[PDB]
Parts: C-alpha cells; structure tokens; sequence
C-alpha cells in the first residue's frame, strides 16, 4: 500500500547478556582505578592481567580497550 | 558535604529554592547535585539538576539522616 | 575538557524556566547549538 | 587518537606520559559504565546494535555494533561506544526510545 | 583579567529574573557556558 510499520515495545530495561553465552558487561574498572592511584608497574602487569581480567573477557565486547 | 567514594571525591549539595510544580503542593521539590574530582584534578558532574523533595519535612536539625548515594533516595 | 560542560548546559537549557501560571522557559535549540559548538571545538582542536 | 598525540612532544618525560595514560583510563572508565538498555538485530546486514545510557541524571545515550553472526565463533566483532549527538540529550522523559 | 568576569556573570544569571506571578527567568546552563568559555580563554592565552 505504500508504508510500513514497528512495534513500540514499551518500558524495556537493562541488557546483561545478549543471547547465547554473550555477556554484554566489562570487567570490574575500579581496581585499575585504585593501581593508577599506584606506579604504572603495579598496573601493567601480569598479575593484574589474571584475576582482574579474564583470558576470555580479554577478547569480546570491551575487548579493544583491553 | 564531602565524601570519597569509589577511590574519588564526591561533593553533594541541595538548594534552597521552592519550586511548586504540583501546584496544590509546598516544598515538592528541591534540586540536588553531585560532582566528582578526577586524577587529573578536573570536576567531573554526576547528577547535576535533578529534582528531589526533602525527607525531612520542616525542621533545622533532625536526628540522621543518610542518602543511599547511588542514584537513589531514602533517609 | 570544554566539551562536556557544553553539552550538560544544552542538557540543563531543556529544563522549563518559568512556572508558576506561565508555563515553559526551555531553549529548544540548545542541544544543536551545543553539538554545533561541540564540533568547532573538535575543528579548532585538529588544526592546532 | 587522544593518546597518541597527547605524547607527541619533542624531549619526553615519563610525567607526559603516565598523564597521557591517566586521561586514558579516566575516558575508559566513563565507557565501562555504558548501560545497555536497547537492542536491535539485522538480518540482512549480518549486526546487532545496541542503545547505551550513561550512569548520570541527564541521559546521554550511545551506540555500538556487533558486525557478525553471535555464534559463527565466540567473538563478535565489536565496535566503540559513539555518541548519538541529536536531541535525546536534554533533561527530558521519554515514553518510549 | 577576562577570567572573573565570565563566572561572575555566570553566577548572577542564575539567580531568578521574573517575579510577579511568574517565577523563575534563572539560565540553568550559565555556569557550565561560563567554564566552557573560561577554559577557551585558558587554551588561547597557552597557544599565545
């Protein structure tokens, strides 16, 4: 006829994870806050690098900051 | 008043001015702010303006009051 | 660091003004006066 | 971009650059607050795209995308967090976006 | 000496301008105009 149309979808809300085992969320940023409030070397390393950050949570959503 | 929250300095205040948006009512709501230093000494702005009647309803001193200070409001 | 104060004084300039019997007061433009200052800002930033 | 030319001096010193380093951590960590509140999947264009508010009381939205299938691997591949520049900024409330 | 001028001019344009059955006329955004003004002054005054 000439047009098209949506749906509203009203009140939606906060998205955790998008579907299928994709987490949305970054890792926790105030302990990078508090190292930076240290040395850089207290920063960029490795023992930073484990727990603070994953292996996996290194690639994915916020992963080209990382 | 100060307070250092999330490893950074927050600083909070209210203002005295009335605003009668409902109409019928008196004090409704009074706007609120919040800021934040960052590590490069520069001000950041976490509220700024936003609208919050007064938990306490007219007295110059009540017995304690605490907000929930993340986003929220309660005594 | 001039470029978020521009913006949360376009935010703030939305806000109605006036009340009681005379509804209104908000700038209409601001946020687009704001996005214009923003990106000349953002110019003179990339030449100097 | 920000970092790169912030350290863009001629004799450096070590103060140039872990300033250079704190700006960028202090710009990371407004970006790792960004709240997803609307999603949108294309099918013909293989992308999802994503609505974000910021944790303040003006509202402030942005956008990414996720440029292929969500299970062809475990990696989308994603993009930055930009801002969407017109109109939803004002202190406003809205019924729908 | 251009400095001071901006934020107290910002400063005087928040207090309310209409009375009389009309509250308000107070800019909202007057004062993060001015630090966005005062820190292009600052950014001129170190490219000079």
């Amino acid at each position: 006829g000439g047009n098209s149309f949506n749906r509203i979808t009203f009140d939606t809300n906060i998205i955790h994870e998008l579907d299928g085992d994709i987490s949305l969320l970054p890792p926790d940023s105030l302990p990078l806050v508090e190292k930076l409030q240290t040395s850089v070397d207290e920063l960029l390393s490795y023992s930073t690098q484990k727990d603070k950050i994953g292996l996996d949570a290194f690639s994915g959503s916020y992963g080209i900051y990382f | 008043n100060l307070s250092w929250y999330r490893n950074r300095l927050y600083v909070d205040w209210l203002n005295k001015t009335a605003f009668k948006t409902d109409e019928g009512k008196g004090k409704s709501e009074y706007h609120y702010n919040a800021a934040y230093k960052n590590d490069n000494n520069a001000w950041n702005d976490n509220i700024s303006n936003m609208k919050i009647g007064l938990p306490w309803e007219q007295s110059k001193d009540i017995d304690e009051i605490p907000p929930i200070f993340i986003n929220q409001d309660n005594v | 660091a001039s470029v978020a104060p521009l913006m949360l004084a376009a935010a703030l300039d939305t806000a109605p003004n006036v009340f009681g019997l005379a509804d209104g007061g908000s700038h209409w433009g601001a946020v687009p006066y704001a996005t214009s200052a923003t990106l000349q800002i953002s110019a003179g930033l990339t030449e100097s | 971009n920000t970092f790169e030319q912030s350290i863009n001096n001629s004799r450096l010193t070590e103060k140039s650059v872990k300033s250079a380093l704190q700006s960028y951590l202090i710009s990371y960590e407004k970006l790792a607050q960004i709240d997803t509140i609307k999603e949108l999947y294309v099918e013909n264009i293989k992308t999802h795209f994503f609505l974000g508010k910021t944790r303040e009381s003006p509202c402030q939205y942005y956008w990414r995308s996720g440029e292929q299938l969500s299970n062809d691997s475990h990696h989308l591949r994603w993009s930055e967090w930009k801002k969407v520049e017109c109109n939803i900024n004002g202190t406003e409330e809205k019924f729908f976006i």
